[PDB]
This record gives structure tokens, sequence and C-alpha cells, in this order.
RNA sequence: AAGUCUGGGCUAAGUGGUAAAGGAUGUGGCGCCGCGAAGACAGCCAGGAGGUUGGCUUAGAAGCAGCCAUCCUUUAAAGAG
């Protein structure tokens, strides 16, 4: 849950040359720094598929530095469903704005009754110190029946960790379930 | 024998064979007998 | 003069007519087939209902021999929870209830039929058999 | 089936299928997705069939989302007339789709269930289409 | 790799609670005659230890790894181990040899056994209650 | 629907008027009919067909085959008892499906079974039968 | 007219030398998890069992019409099949 990934420095190499040779063009930045980097596709993919934009990844640069980051954006080539480039946010002791996995706890009274829980948000936006990223945030959705929902305004929130979006924003809902009976009409 | 462009395993004993350039399906049940054609 | 057989039946209470399975598999006994109407409804006429199991053996001079078990899990529990039937849909509607120590005494009725020979093991069988029907156990 | 409630204009010129999906490329709602492998005006009765497939599979049921909507009116001249005398009569609606688009999404359903539905839905469509499942890459968008 | 481990512990446990474990080739017995000639050694061999049958492969890594006199009877074939010491047995090997040398064509067939901690024998173990 | 008798209804009479002069006995007959001819027309009419209470007597070799035929003839089975041993199977099948039965029965029972059959009641022919009949 | 030219690889259909949805133990090459000498996969030798016909539902649905539930027990194991 505190990931590492090798990360090297590119200068003038073509993104195409790189992408070809199994590597992933990328950039790492923050308000003090900006640097063009590549990672091995397959290695990033292994990490990233667990980490996502949620958990720190740590960049082992050839120079020996050990940058601790967050994946900010990841550009996909739309034709091939694949990653072309990654944005690496280099974290700092200041608090930071980022995304927290929401784990939905419990089975609703609306599921189990025929229907369906639509997790609108699977995570949420959060202002927070890097030093306390709550790798999780549990929400109880057992009280939800069909036609019921749940907004940010709920949501327990460890400390601290304040929200970062309107609490007016809805986050899960239970909606009714595709009926073949509903069909003929 | 069934003769179609879609030859498939129909039940759990259905067997897919390649014979003399042709894909067949062969099975205990004889309705299942396909030939690709 | 038909063979030595080991027959296994399941007939309920009352209906003691010599029709299948009391006929083809029972002709091989030369059975006093109607001696069961009276030698069965004599342990089950104070009771009335209850399927009571039975094994019927024949030998070499054409006579029959049968010995019975004890009324079903599902049966014993139905007349302890104020019920005629089960619960239609096991899950959302319980139509009776039973304490931890009324299942034990039901578990004490079925003690010489089972796999275990215990009470805590046995009563959870009764307990699982209450979930099978949808009658909550008064715990 | 599907079509616009209202339109600013009733017939439109034909345009062109160059290129990958403009957007709409990542899964947003459900757990599984059906992505178009090729360009095609998918027609509404098509979309509709695909839906009906999946509800019929699920029976009851989960949730199907539809991410393409047919809003291009399709013209056609009446049979056996000649060129000229104006543009033809709108006959139905279609949705312009380019490879990488996610067309339909499913949620609340077994993994076996999803794939099989999606398999069927593809069969009702005039193009290649791989099934996809929600990833990290999707939620990074 | 695998649950094969939490059964070496099992058999280690039930072996490290004894010193006189026998072994039988519990072959052809049905289910009706199985839960008999097993409650049999549960009302003749204390606790609930008739046979603890488990993979010979591991019950030689069991006897092997406690050294437990490397029970080399021949843990080939159907091999089921009669914990006669996780019980209270003695001439209770007769509890075995009656149910089996009658209720079959060879019933609870005896193979290897080691009493106190000394390796018993073949028929001399099978005649150790007759 | 197809001009067969109307059965199974409750005819409530209430309001009305008269004339010491114009009105008559005949003049009220026509009133009643016109009333009823619209009653049974404006209220979801439906075609009932007859249904027979059937007993088939079969050597029980033949049980399933027979019940099989029975359901397949749009029937609905009621139960099974022994007789001359021999067996008996009771059923409601629509009469429309009992034509020439004796011969399938004899085929399905090796010419060893038999049957009796009686009108029991009427009921709503299937929505997919009814509207074929309306020709 | 000029190489039966050189080195690596594939293809077995005369594919090359006429086409699509789709279908396939064709053939090669990758990659990812999985089980495996604490003995896997294949065959084959045992067992595969109780409470229990689970409750409900038809006249009967006894593991296998179908609607619920899917526990418990001896157990090496064994599903309310
Ligand atoms: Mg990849
Ligand atoms: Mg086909
Ligand atoms: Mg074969
Ligand atoms: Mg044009
Ligand atoms: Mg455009
Ligand atoms: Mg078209
Ligand atoms: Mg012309
Ligand atoms: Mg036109
Ligand atoms: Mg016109
Ligand atoms: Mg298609
Ligand atoms: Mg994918
Ligand atoms: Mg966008
Ligand atoms: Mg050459
Ligand atoms: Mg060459
Ligand atoms: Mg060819
Ligand atoms: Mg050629
Ligand atoms: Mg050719
Ligand atoms: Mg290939
Ligand atoms: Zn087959």
């Amino acid at each position: 849950m505190e990931y590492r990934l090798k990360a090297y420095y590119r200068e003038g190499e073509k993104p195409s040359a790189l992408r070809r040779a199994g590597k992933l063009p990328g950039v790492m930045y923050n308000r003090h720094l900006n640097r063009k980097v590549y990672v091995d596709l397959v290695e990033f993919d292994k990490v990233f598929r667990q980490a996502s934009i949620h958990h720190v990844i740590v960049l082992e640069l050839p120079d020996g530095q050990s940058l601790p980051t967050l994946v900010r954006q990841v550009n996909l080539d739309k034709r091939r469903r694949r990653p072309e480039h990654v944005d690496f946010f280099v974290l700092s002791d200041e608090p930071v704005e980022m995304y927290v996995p929401l784990r939905f706890v419990g089975t609703p009274a609306g599921v189990r009754a025929g229907g369906v829980l639509q997790e609108i948000h699977r995570d949420i936006l959060v202002k927070v110190s890097p030093r306390n990223i709550p790798e999780f945030i549990e929400v109880d959705v057992s009280g939800l029946e069909i036609g019921d929902s749940l907004h940010a305004s709920d949501l327990k929130l460890p400390p601290g960790v304040e929200l970062a979006v309107s609490p007016e924003e809805t986050i899960a809902a239970v909606v009714p379930p595709e009926d073949v009976e509903k069909l003929a009409e | 024998m069934k003769v179609r462009a879609s030859v498939k395993r129909i039940c759990d004993k259905c067997k897919v064979i390649r014979r003399h350039g042709r894909v067949y399906v062969i099975c205990e049940n004889p309705k299942h007998k396909q030939r690709q054609g | 003069k038909k063979v030595v057989a080991v027959v296994k039946l399941q007939l309920p209470a009352g209906k003691a007519t010599p029709a299948p399975p009391v006929g083809p598999a029972l002709g091989q006994h030369g059975a006093n087939i109607m001696e069961f109407v009276k030698a069965f409804n004599a342990a089950t006429a104070n009771m009335g209902d209850a399927i009571v199991p039975v094994e019927i053996t024949i030998y070499a001079d054409r006579s029959f021999t049968f010995v019975t078990k004890t009324p079903p899990a599902s049966y014993l529990i139905r007349k302890a929870a104020g019920l005629e039937k089960g619960a239609h849909k096991p899950g959302r509607e319980k139509v009776g209830r039973i304490t931890w120590e009324q299942v034990l005494e039901i578990a004490k009725q079925k003690m010489p039929d089972l796999n275990t020979t215990d009470l805590e093991a046995a009563a959870r069988m009764i307990a699982g058999s209450a979930r099978s029907m949808g009658v909550e156990v008064v715990g | 089936m599907l079509m616009p409630r209202r339109m600013k204009y009733r017939k439109q010129q034909r345009g062109r299928l160059k290129g990958a999906t403009k957007g709409g490329d990542y899964v947003a709602f459900g757990d599984y997705g059906l992505v178009a492998l090729e360009p095609a005006w998918i027609t509404a009765q098509q979309i509709e069939a695909a839906r009906v497939a999946m509800v019929r599979h699920f029976r009851r049921g989960g949730k199907i989302f539809i991410r393409i909507f047919p809003d291009k009116p399709y013209t056609k001249k009446p049979l056996e007339v000649r060129m000229g005398k104006g543009k033809g009569n709108v006959e139905g609606y279609v949705a312009v789709v380019k490879p990488g688009r996610v067309m339909f999404e499913v949620a609340g359903v077994t993994e076996e269930q999803a794939m099989e539905a999606l398999r069927i839905a593809g069969h009702k469509l005039p193009i290649k289409t791989k099934i996809v499942r929600r990833d990290a890459y999707d939620e990074a968008q | 790799k695998r649950n094969v481990e939490l059964l070496a512990t099992l058999k280690e446990n039930l072996e490290r609670a004894q010193g006189s474990f026998f072994l039988v080739n519990y072959q052809g017995l049905p289910a009706k005659e199985t839960h008999a000639l097993r409650q049999a050694l549960k009302q003749n061999g204390a606790r609930l230890f008739v046979a603890k049958n488990t993979l010979i492969r591991l019950a030689l890594k069991e006897l092997g790894l406690p050294e437990l006199d490397g029970l080399q009877g021949p843990s080939a074939v159907v091999f089921y181990e009669d914990p006669v010491a996780a019980a209270k047995t003695l001439v209770q090997f007769a509890k075995s040899n009656p149910k089996g040398i009658p209720q079959v064509k060879s019933g609870l067939l005896q193979g290897q056994i080691l009493t106190a901690k000394d390796v018993e024998a073949l028929a001399e173990l099978p005649t150790m209650d007759e | 629907l197809i001009g067969f008798p109307v059965v199974d209804i409750k005819v409530t009479l209430y309001d009305g008027s008269y004339h010491e002069v114009d009105s008559s006995e005949m003049a009220f007959k026509i009133a009643g009919s016109m009333a009823i001819k619209e009653a049974v027309q404006k209220g979801d009419p439906v075609i009932l067909e007859p249904i027979m209470r059937v007993e088939v007597t079969t050597p029980e070799e033949y049980m399933g085959d027979v019940i099989g035929d029975l359901n397949a003839r749009r029937g609905q089975i009621l139960g099974m008892e022994p007789r001359g041993n021999a067996q008996v199977i009771r059923a409601f099948v629509p009469l429309a499906e009992m034509f020439g039965y004796a011969t399938d029965l004899r085929s399905k029972t090796q010419g060893r079974g038999s049957f009796v059959m009686f009108f029991d009641h009427y009921q709503e022919v299937p929505k997919q039968v009814q509207e074929k009949l309306i020709k």
C-alpha cells in the first residue's frame, strides 16, 4: 500500500520511439519542479492497477532520489484503450487535494429486494495531508431502499481530511433493476 | 448431421474435431453432430 | 416362491392400502400387507399423522418383517411453533418461533437416528432445519 | 424507440466517419462496457434490440446504461424515383459511432452474466465490439 | 501450497498427542458400514479417534518430522491411521479386527503400528488383541 | 362474440319510466333485450369452452405416457388411484381436445387402457384460441 | 532481358492467385495468472454419506418443473446436488 516504481529521465527521444520500446512517456512536476520521464509500461501497469490515483507511488530515479508522488492524469489513446502518457504529481509536506477510495459497507434494503446499487462515486475529492492518506473510507449503505440515496454530506471523514466538493453532491443511489416484465410496452 | 457456418459445442459431451480440412463436432448425442459447411 | 428381499419404504400415516409401493416390491414377501395397517397405526394412532419410516425383509417361507424410525425434523417442529404448514417463502416471513431449549428437546427426540451422538451438534441440525423452513429460533 | 423530442432542423448532411471516438472512450457508470471496434451509424432499432437483449438475459435484473443516442436523422428517397426533385424523407434516426466508444454499460450483475449479455448485444450490432471491464484507467478520467 | 500445510499441523497435533498410533486400509466399506466401524472405535477407543485418515504423503512428513520412529510399515495404498493413543486403546485392536475380519471380504485391514513408541509388527499387532 | 348463449351473470334491474298510454308489454321486452345486448357487449365479453372430467384406466406401465398425452392435450390433471390393478388417472381436459381419444389412448396403452369422460364445467378459452374463433 | 542470389522467419492452404458477420484443439510466437514430487493434469481403484421427502407450490415434484433458502452433521470427502 506504499508503492514503488522505477522511473527514468527522457530528453529528446520520440514518444513514438519510447512507446514502441515498451516504455511509457511521462512527466513529473510540482510548483518547484518539472521533469520529463519514462517508465516501463508493464511495470507501471502492475503498480498502477492497484495504486490508481489513490495511493502514493514512489519514483526511483537513476540519480538515486526517491520521489513520492500521486498519479494526477493518465492519457489514453482512444482507439486502442491503452495509456500513452502519465502525469506524476510530486508530493510535498503541505496538504494536497486528492481522491479517496470509498468502500461501500453493507447490503441495502433496496438490493436484496430486487434492485441495484449504483455507486455514482467510487471515490471522492479530499483536501489532506500526504502524511495521512486514508487508504479507504467506509460508507454504510445498508439503510438504502430502492429510490433512496446518499450524498457527500453524509460520509464519515477521518481526521483530517476535509471534503473537497459540495456536500450537495450525491455519491450512491439504489435504483430499480431491469424487468423483462417491464418490456412489452 | 447439422451443416452450418456456426458449429459449436452443444452440450458437455460435445467434441470439436478437425477432419481432412473440415471442422466437425462429434458427440454421444446424435443431434449434436455438426459439420462446418 | 420369490427371493429374499431388503425393501425400504416411506408411506405416511393412515393410508394403509396395498397399492404401490406396497404391491410390486411387496408381492415378493407373500406379505400380510394389511397387517401393517394395524401394526403401524398402533404406534401412530395416539399421534395420528407423521410419516414413520420402515424396512421390510422376507426370507424363505414367505413372511414379512418391518421396523420403523422417528417422525421428520420438519414434522416435530411444526406442532411446537403453532403451525399447520411451513412458511411459503423461507426468508421474509417467519410464521412461528422456538427457544434454544425447545429445539434441544426436539433434538432429543431424534437422537437415536442421526450421524452425531450429541446435543450441541444435534440442535444446530434442528437449528439449520428451522432456517430451511423460515421459522426463527428464539435466541 | 429513441429519437429527438425535437430538432432545430429535420434533415442533415451526411458528414463523415474519420477518426477515433471524440470522447466517450472510458467506462463511467457500470462495471462492464461494450466498445465499438469500428465506425458505423448505429441505428436506433439496433440500439434498441441490444438493450432488449440484455434485459431479456438478466430477466430481473440489474442496470443497463446507454451511452450513445441516435440523433442523426437518416434520409431516404422513395423507391423507384429518380435523382433530383430534392432531398429524401427522414426514415429513422441513427447515432454516429467511432472505434473506442463505449456504447452500453452494465452494473449489478454476475461477471458471467455481464459478458454473456454483452456478447449478445454485440451480435445485434453491425460492427466489431470488444467487451471491457472497469479499471483504474477509467477512474483516472 | 497449500491447505496441504494446515493438515501437516493437524496430523502433527493429533500425533503429538500420542505415542501409539496404528494404521488401517479403510477400503471398500460403504457409508452405512463406514459410520459403524468408526463409531465402533469411538466407543472402544476414547475421544473421537477411530481413524484420522489423511494423505500418506504427509503422515510420513508427520512421523518423519517428529522423528516418531519413521513408521515405515508401508504407507503405500489406502492408509488411514488408527490413533490408539489419542484414545485409550490396548487390546482395542480387537475392536478393529472383529468389525473387519467378518463384515466384509477383509474389512478394516491392519498394516503398520507402533506401541509405546516402539514399532509393533504386521500380524504381530493384528494378533496383539487376539 | 360468436353468438353462443350468455351464462354466469347477475342481472340487476333498477331505474325506469312508463306511460299510461304509449307503453306496453312488448315495449318492455325490447327494452330488456336492448339493455342486455349492450350489457354483455360493453363489458369485456369472453368465450368459454366446455371442460370434461376424465378418467383413464391404465396398466401402470403406461402411466406417464398417458399423463404426458393428457397435459399435451391442453389438459390439467387431478390425481391417481389404483383399481383392478390397473390404475386410474383423473383429469379436466377441454372437450375440444377429446375427439377420437380412444385411439391414441389405445396406442399409448397398447390397447389395454380405457376411459369414461363427462362434462364438468365451462371456462375461458385461451386468449390465443378465442380470437381465432371470432371468424 | 537480368539471381533457380545471400542471411533470419513464417505458411501446407496451390493459401499465394477474389468477399463479410461469425465459427474452429490449424500453426507459430508473446504475456498473465493457476495446480504440481507436501505427487498436479489424464485414465483407472474406494467412497460420494446423514438430519431430509429441506420449506413452499400441482394431484406428485423425494438433490436435478419451478418459487424461496442453501444451514447442519459424521467426516479424508461429499453441494439442500
Ligand atoms: Mg497494458
Ligand atoms: Mg447456430
Ligand atoms: Mg464421442
Ligand atoms: Mg454526402
Ligand atoms: Mg461532426
Ligand atoms: Mg443502415
Ligand atoms: Mg431514368
Ligand atoms: Mg435521401
Ligand atoms: Mg407523402
Ligand atoms: Mg457484430
Ligand atoms: Mg479492457
Ligand atoms: Mg472529459
Ligand atoms: Mg535461393
Ligand atoms: Mg531463405
Ligand atoms: Mg479452401
Ligand atoms: Mg493458387
Ligand atoms: Mg485461389
Ligand atoms: Mg492463432
Ligand atoms: Zn453433445
